[PDB]
RNA sequence: UUGACCUCAAAUCAGGUAGGAGUACCCGCUGAACUUAAGCAUAUCAAUAAGCGGAGGAAAAGAAACCAACCGGGAUUGCCUUAGUAACGGCGAGUGAAGCGGCAAAAGCUCAAAUUUGAAAUCUGGUACCUUCGGUGCCCGAGUUGUAAUUUGGAGAGGGCAACUUUGGGGCCGUUCCUUGUCUAUGUUCCUUGGAACAGGACGUCAUAGAGGGUGAGAAUCCCGUGUGGCGAGGAGUGCGGUUCUUUGUAAAGUGCCUUCGAAGAGUCGAGUUGUUUGGGAAUGCAGCUCUAAGUGGGUGGUAAAUUCCAUCUAAAGCUAAAUAUUGGCGAGAGACCGAUAGCGAACAAGUACAGUGAUGGAAAGAUGAAAAGAACUUUGAAAAGAGAGUGAAAAAGUACGUGAAAUUGUUGAAAGGGAAGGGCAUUUGAUCAGACA
RNA sequence: GUCGAAUUUGGGUAUAGGGGCGAAAGACUAAUCGAACCAUCUAGUAGCUGGUUCCUGCCGAAGUUUCCCUCAGGAUAGCAG
RNA sequence: CGUGGAGGUCAGUGACGAAGCCUAGACCGUAAGGUCGGGUCGAACGGCCUCUAGUGCAGAUCUUGGUGGUAGUAGCAAAUAUUCAAAUGAGAACUUUGAAGACUGAAGUGGGGAAAGGUUCCACGUCAACAGCAGUUGGACGUGGGUUAGUCGAUCCUAAGAGAUGGGGAAGCUCCGUUUCAAAGGCCUGCAGGCCACCAUCGAAAGGGAAUCCGGUUAAGAUUCCGGAACCUGG
RNA sequence: CUAUCUAGCGAAACCACAGCCAAGGGAACGGGCUUGGCAGAAUCAGCGGGGAAAGAAGACCCUGUUGAGCUUGACUCUAGU
RNA sequence: AAACUUUCAACAACGGAUCUCUUGGUUCUCGCAUCGAUGAAGAACGCAGCGAAAUGCGAUACGUAAUGUGAAUUGCAGAAUUCCGUGAAUCAUCGAAUCUUUGAACGCACAUUGCGCCCCUUGGUAUUCCAGGGGGCAUGCCUGUUUGAGCGUCAUU
C-alpha cells in the first residue's frame, strides 16, 4: 500500500518536502540493500510513494497559478486548453455569430416560417 | 492489387544457367535469388487476379420472375412435390392448407408452436429440430457452421405478433402475400413447399 | 438470432475478443451458478465468481467433490481449489484447475459490494 | 487483329482504364442513407413538407416543347399578382426566380392559380410559440400535381 | 577505437546489453513461445555497422 | 528653437501567426517513355506515371458576360441517356464531348461605383470593474488618401401623397443527440458409452431469447451473451416543447401611387502572333509578347470578312450547405474469398533478422496434451543417454513433440541375377485370395 | 622493370551518370562502363523459343490460290467440324 | 470421372472412432475413377439434384522445400620440426609445467599505435555447437570484473573548401554568391564622454597549438591510481 | 611434398535410363535397334581413345519490319550564336 | 551358396506432405472527421525486484493523479498496515501532471554529449572570477508600443 494522495493533500508545501526528502533517503538506503540481499521490491512502494508526493506539490503550485490567473485576459500557454491547434485558432461562437445589419433585419424581416399542408 | 507486385525482381537472363523468370537481388536473405513474379512462383502472381467488376448481380425479367413464383405456388398444392422433398407432410388434413386469421394475432410462440402441433406440423418441426448438423466444409469458419433442412412456411395478410412469435422456431420461414419470395417457396431450386396459408391470405391471392 | 445492427456474430471476433479480454470482463465469463438453496434464497441463479467462497462440482473426473476457492486465475479462466490436488510421482502436491461453469456455489464470501450487487440483480 | 465479318468495334480501352473503375455496391447502402436522411430531416423540419414548390414550365425545344415541366421559380410577377412578394413566400415553402420572364398568359394564370390555391390550403403558426402544434405532410411534389 | 565518440559508446552499452541470453523463468510464464532469443549477435560472424 | 507630417528602420518590445507530418479522395503547376500504329517521326499511351506547391472532412464549383432559337428554359455538382454520337485525325491507328429530357439534392446572396455633412455615427489595443468564447466606462491609437448606416441591379435611391402591417432578449425545466453504466427467461434430472458427455436415449422447461462464443468431444435451457423492455450517470447543444421576466420605442422593417432619376469593376475585353491543349474544325481554353477600346455599349449566338436585323446574358470583385469522392486515419458490420509454399512481404518478438558504403532490398518461422500430470525413484555409464519404473485416454503425444505421406535409407523376410533393368501376349511353378449350398 | 623524382603514400577536400575524370586504353567511375547503382513507369512489348494438367466416343484436315516493306507472319478462298 | 465451395435433400455417416495415410488383400467400371477389408490416427465428413469456380500436371534449363548416386571418393600437402617424461582428467599427437632440439633473427613470427573493430582484454566455471582431425584448451559457451587526466588528445586556429545571412533568380523542392549595392556593433568612463568595424559558422585525434616527470602498483588500468617532486592558466 | 595404405573428417561438377564390340539401315558416325561376335560375382591403382563428355539458351553466319554506341551534307528537330 | 545389386511388405529412420484446425489476411457496406511551434510524426538513450526483445512509459520512467469496477497478480518471492475498505488489480476509464537528448526544431553549432550571452538566486572575501540552481536568447510576417534616421517635408522661433 504505503501512502495515499488523498491523505496529502490536505498538507502544506513544507511537509510535503520533507516526505519527498524521506522517501529519496530511504529509497537510497533500499538500493544499498538490493545489492546485499538477491531481491528487494519494497522500493517500488517508494518509488510509487515519491511520484504521487510530486503529482500533489505540482498540482498545488498549477491551481495556485490557476487560481492566480482567474478570470484573467492571458492565461499562460502551459494553462490554456489544449483542444487541438486547428481549435485554437479558429473562430469563437461570438465571431461566427457575428453578422452584418442587413442580414439581421432580413432574418428578422423574413424568418422561415412553419406551415402544414391540409387545408 | 499489389499482391505478388511488392516485390523489385528483375531477371539475371540467361546465361547464368538458369530459368529466365525474375529473380530477387540482393543478398544475405533466403529470399535473395528466389523467383518471383508469376503464377507458378512462390510469393507470386495467381493468374488472372480476381477483380471486383466480375459480374455478380444478374439482372431477370420481371415477368419471368412472377411467372416462376406462380409455378412454386401451384406447387405448393401437390402433396407429391411437397413429399418428394422431405416435408412431412404424410397426415395432412387436407392440402392447401388454411387457417384463420386470428393466428395472426399470437404474441407467443408457445401457443403458435401448440397450434402447429395440433394442425400435424409436428414432425417436419421435427425434422429441423433433428436434422441440425455440422457443415462439411470450410465454412465452419465462415460463420456457416450448421446446416439444417428448411421447414414450413406460413403466409400472412398482416402481422399482429406472428412473425416474432415465429422468428426463433428453427427452419419456419414467414411471409406476406404482396412479396412471397421464391428463395423460400423452391429453396434448393426444388419444387413445393410444406405452405400454410392463413384464411385473409388465401382470400387476397385473387 | 439477433436484431441489433451493432453486434457481430462474427466467430474470429468473439474468439478474439474472449482470449484478449481483461481481467475485468473475464471475472464476468468466470461466473458460475448457485445451488438450488442459493437460488431459492435470493431468487438468483448465477454470480461472478470469487476468491474464498466454498462451492461444489458437478461435473469432471472430480465431481462430488467439494472445497473453496483457494485462488482465481483469470490469466487462465481458471480456478484453484484446496481439497483438490494431483499428488506427482514426486509425491508434490499441484491444484487442479477447473472452468466455473461447470460447478455449483455452497457459500459466499460476502462484502458490502456483494450484497449491494445482489440486491442490485433481483431476479426478474 | 481483324478477322471474319464482323460489325467493326470501338472500345476505348487503352488507357489504364483498370485504376478507374466504379462499381455500386452501395447502390442499397445509399438508399438506405437516402431514406434516412429524408426522415431525419422530416423529423426536425417542423412540418414543411420537405420541398419547395416548384412552377408549371413550357419545356424547352421541339421534341419536348409538348410536355409540361416542373421548374424552379414562379416569377415576382406571377407572385405579386397573387397578392405577395419572394421574400414572405421564400419563408414559406416556396421557390423563386427572377429568370423566366413570363411571356404566356395562360402559364401566368396557372401558376398565380397554383399559388393562390397553396396559400389558401396551407395553415401557418404563428410568431409565437404556440399553435395547433401540428400535422405533417412531405409532399409539395404530389399535392399539387403537374 | 580508443578515441571514440560518446554517441559511439553509447551504442555499444547498448549492444552490450542487448547481447545475451533470455532469462529461463521467462520459458515458465503461462503462454510462452519464446525459448531462444532470435536477435544476439557476436562480433566474430555477423557487424553492427556501428 | 519648438512642434507636426510622409517614408523607412530597430527592439529577447505586448500579443499573435507560417513552417513540418500525412497525402485514399481534392485544387493547381510541371511533365515522359516503354507502348499502339504490325516500321516510324504527327498522332496515341497522356493533358497520364514520376517531380513541386497547397487544403478539407469533404474539397472544388456555384447563383449566368448561361443553355437556346422552343409556345422557350433558368445557380452548381453527381447518376441514367444523349453517344461510342457531332467533331477531331499520316480521315490511318485511334480519340471523342455539350445542350435537351428523367432522377438525386436543394438556398440563396454580398462588395465597388452615392454627401453622415445639422455633426466618424466605424474599429484594434491598453486599463479598472463585471454576469468573461464576452461586456460598460476611461485612455491611447487607426482612420476622411474614407471606417459606419443605405443599395447590388431580380433592381434601387431621392423627394411628394396616402394609409395599412409586423417586430426582441433573457433565465427556467422538459425533450432531442452523444458519452455511457446498469437490470432484464428456461435442467445441469435418470440411463448408455467415453478420461472427460458439450454425443446417444428418456423425461422435461423458456422463446419479441434456437445469433455467436467458452466450458476435458456437435450445449437454446452450465457461463457469457442473444432478444425485449426498464432505470441512471456525465456532456454537447438548440432542433422541439413548456414555463417565467423584463421591452426594446420613439426605433426598425414591409406595403401602395406621382415624380426626378438610376452611379454598375480596363494593361482589362477584344485583336494579331507564338506555344500548348482541346472533340472545337480560318483557330475550345490557357499563357507569353505586340496593339489596346466603348457606354442606346459590350460578350455570345460552334465557317472566316463586310452590311442590316434579331435573341440572350451583363464580365474583367466576391461568399455560399446537400446531393458527390475517398486502397489514408478512427470506430463498426458482413462475405458462395485464401487457409500457413495460400491470403497483406508479415496468422509467431516482420518491415524484424540479414545483405549492401548508400539509396534500397528483405526473409523463413503456426499446432504436445484436458491438464505438465514435462517422466519421481532404481540400475549401467564420466555424461549425454539407455534400460527399467511411472504419469497420462494414448508416450504409436516425451519440448527434435497433432497427423506424419514420397523421394531416400537400415534391419528382417521372400525371390531372381553369365555385359543392364523394366514391359506386352501366353503358360508352368511358387505365395496368396474371394466366391456356392443348408 | 624502377628505386630520389613527372616517386610512392595516408588523411582531408572538389568534380556525378549522356554526367565526371582521363600522360588516351573507350580505360576508370564500389568485383558492375561503347553509358554505373536503387526504385518506379513495368507484368514495357516480342510476327520468336519453351511449356500448357482427366477419360471415352464420333468426325477429320492442311502445307495450295490471291494481296500484303510479304517470305519463320497475317487476311481471304479452299480442306474440317 | 474427379477437386474446392454454395442452395436443397438423404429426420445421411461418426469418438462403440470422422476425414487423412499405408496395404503384391478383395470387388465394380473399357477407362476417367468408385467401393470394401486389415493396420495406423484421432474430429469432423459424405451420397443425390442443382449452382459456382483461383478446379485435375511429368515435363516449362518452371518456383519453394527436401533427399540421393557421384563418395566415406576428390581431398585436408606452402611458410625448414619436432621429441621425452610428469600432472590433469573418463579420455591427451595437439592442454599446462619441465627438459631437449629448432625458427623468426631486429627491415623480427618482437614491442607500440592511427583507421576499423567493439569487450574480443581479465578471472572462474565450462565442451552440446565452431575451432573443416582432436579437444581436458580457446578470440568459443555461461556468469562476472575491468578503461580514473588542470598537464595526453578532442575542445581552439585556420587550409584546400563547404555553408547561412542581405539580396537576386526560380512556378517549385530550390540555385548563385560569402569585401554581398545591407541602416550588419562593441571598447573602455542610468548617463553624458569619447575611439574602431568585412564581424556568421563548420572545416586537421598526422598541420599551428600553455603547462609533468619519476618510482611503485592490478588478474585486467595508468604521463590518468598511489608516494614524491614540478609546471601552466585563471582569480 | 604428393598421389598410394590407414585414424578422424568429409564436398563438388555431372546424372533420360544406362554403360562390350563389328556391319547394316537410320536424321546418311548407334550404348540401346536388326543380324552376327560374345557373355561369370565383387574389384584396386593408374589411364586419358570414346561417352558426337561437362562447362555456357553460340560471340562467327542469316533472320527479326529487336536495340544500343559512333559517324555523316541521310530524314526531322534543337540548346546556342 | 554367401556378399552385392534390384523389386515387394512390415518395423524403424530422413522429411514435413496430406487432413483437421486458425486471436491472420483480403474484399465489401456503414458511420465519423481529430496531427503539429500549447513543440507533432519519427529517432536515440534509458526505466521492471528478478528481462534479452515485443509492448508501455520518460528521471514521477511496464508508469503518477482523478473517476468506475470492487479483491487480484502469478514464472518465483514479496506482500496484504483487509478484504464490509476513499480500497486489490499490468483492471477499465481518463478530463490533471511528469513528459530524458533530439527531431519542423527555435542561442550558436552538431562525426562535437562543443562554446557563448541576459535576468534572479546560492556558495566561495567577489558588480567584474569560478561554480550550482532556476529562467531566457531563432527566423519571416502582422497588429500595435517606444525609441529613431532622412534638406523627404510642413509650420514657427
Amino acid at each position: 500500500a504505503g501512502v495515499k494522495a488523498y491523505e496529502l493533500r490536505t498538507k502544506s508545501k513544507e511537509q510535503l518536502a520533507s516526505q519527498l526528502v524521506d522517501l529519496k533517503k530511504e529509497l537510497a538506503e533500499l538500493k544499498v540493500q538490493k545489492l546485499s540481499r538477491p531481491s528487494l521490491p519494497k522500493i517500488k512502494t517508494v518509488r510509487k510513494s515519491i511520484a504521487c508526493v510530486l503529482t500533489v506539490i505540482n498540482e498545488q503550485q498549477r491551481e495556485a497559478v490557476r487560481q492566480l490567473y482567474k478570470g484573467k485576459k492571458y492565461q499562460p500557454k502551459d494553462l490554456r486548453a489544449k483542444k487541438t491547434r486547428a481549435l485554437r485558432r479558429a473562430l469563437t461562437k461570438f465571431e461566427a455569430s457575428q453578422v452584418t445589419e442587413k442580414q439581421r433585419k432580413k432574418q428578422i424581416a423574413f424568418p422561415q416560417r412553419k406551415y402544414a399542408i391540409k387545408a | 492489387e499489389k499482391a505478388g507486385h511488392q516485390t523489385s525482381a528483375e531477371s539475371w537472363g540467361t546465361g547464368r544457367a538458369v530459368a529466365r523468370i525474375p529473380r530477387v537481388g540482393g543478398g544475405g536473405t533466403g529470399r535473395s535469388g528466389q523467383g518471383a513474379f508469376g503464377n507458378m512462383c512462390r510469393g507470386g502472381r495467381m493468374f488472372a487476379p480476381t477483380k471486383t467488376w466480375r459480374k455478380w448481380n444478374v439482372k431477370v425479367n420481371h415477368n419471368e420472375k412472377r411467372y416462376a413464383t406462380a409455378s412454386a405456388i401451384a406447387a405448393t398444392a401437390v402433396a407429391s412435390l411437397v413429399l418428394a422433398r422431405g416435408h412431412r407432410v404424410e397426415k395432412i388434413p387436407e392440402i392447401p392448407l388454411v387457417v384463420s386469421t386470428d393466428l395472426e394475432s399470437i404474441q407467443k410462440t408457445k401457443e403458435a408452436v401448440a397450434a402447429l402441433k395440433a394442425v400435424g406440423a409436428h414432425s417436419d418441426l421435427l425434422k429441423v429440430l433433428k436434422s441440425k448438423k455440422l457443415r462439411a466444409g470450410k465454412g465452419k469458419y465462415r460463420n456457416r457452421r450448421w446446416t439444417q433442412r428448411r421447414g414450413p412456411l406460413v403466409v400472412y395478410a398482416e402481422d399482429n405478433g406472428i412473425v416474432k412469435a415465429l422468428r426463433n422456431v428453427p427452419g419456419v420461414e414467414t411471409a406476406n402475400v404482396a412479396s412471397l419470395n421464391l428463395l423460400q417457396l423452391a429453396p434448393g431450386a426444388h419444387l413445393g413447399r410444406f405452405v400454410i396459408w392463413t384464411e385473409a391470405a388465401f382470400t387476397k391471392l385473387d | 438470432a439477433k436484431q441489433s445492427l451493432d453486434v457481430s456474430s462474427d466467430r474470429r471476433k468473439a474468439r478474439k475478443a474472449y482470449f484478449t479480454a481483461p481481467s475485468s470482463q473475464r471475472r464476468v465469463l468466470l461466473s458460475a451458478p448457485l445451488s438450488k438453496e442459493l437460488r431459492a434464497q435470493y431468487g438468483i441463479k448465477a454470480l461472478p465468481i470469487r476468491r474464498d467462497d466454498e462451492v461444489l462440482v458437478v461435473r469432471g473426473s472430480k465431481k462430488g467433490q467439494e472445497g473453496k476457492i483457494s485462488s482465481v486465475y483469470r490469466l487462465k479462466f481458471a480456478v484453484q481449489v484446496d481439497k483438490v490436488t494431483k499428488e506427482k510421482v514426486n509425491g508434490a502436491s499441484v491444484p487442479i484447475n477447473l472452468h466455473p461453469s461447470k460447478l455449483v456455489i455452497t457459500k459466499l464470501h460476502l462484502d458490502k459490494d456483494r450484497k449491494a450487487l445482489i440486491q442490485r440483480k433481483g431476479g426478474k | 487483329a481483324i478477322s471474319k465479318n464482323l460489325p467493326i468495334l470501338k472500345n476505348h480501352f487503352r488507357k489504364h482504364w483498370q485504376e478507374r473503375v466504379k462499381v455500386h455496391f452501395d447502390q442499397a447502402g445509399k438508399k438506405v442513407s437516402r431514406r434516412n436522411a429524408r426522415a431525419t430531416r422530416a423529423a426536425k423540419i417542423a412540418p414543411r413538407p420537405l420541398d419547395l414548390l416548384r412552377p408549371v414550365v413550357r419545356a424547352p425545344t421541339v421534341k419536348y416543347n409538348r410536355k409540361v415541366r416542373a421548374g424552379r421559380g414562379f416569377t415576382l410577377a406571377e407572385v405579386k399578382a397573387a397578392g405577395l412578394t419572394a421574400a414572405y413566400a421564400r419563408t414559406i415553402g416556396i421557390a423563386v426566380d427572377h429568370r423566366r420572364q413570363n411571356r404566356n398568359q395562360e402559364i401566368f394564370d396557372a401558376n398565380v392559380q397554383r399559388l393562390k390555391e397553396y396559400q389558401s390550403k396551407i395553415i401557418v403558426f404563428p410568431r409565437n410559440g404556440k399553435a395547433p402544434e401540428a400535422e405533417q405532410v412531405l409532399s409539395a411534389a404530389a399535392t399539387f400535381p403537374i | 577505437a580508443a578515441q571514440k565518440s560518446f554517441r559511439i559508446k553509447q551504442k555499444m552499452a547498448k549492444a552490450k546489453k542487448q547481447n545475451r541470453p533470455l532469462p529461463q523463468w521467462i520459458r515458465l510464464r503461462t503462454n510462452n513461445t519464446i525459448r531462444y532469443n532470435a536477435k544476439r549477435r557476436n562480433w566474430r560472424r555477423t557487424k553492427m555497422n556501428i
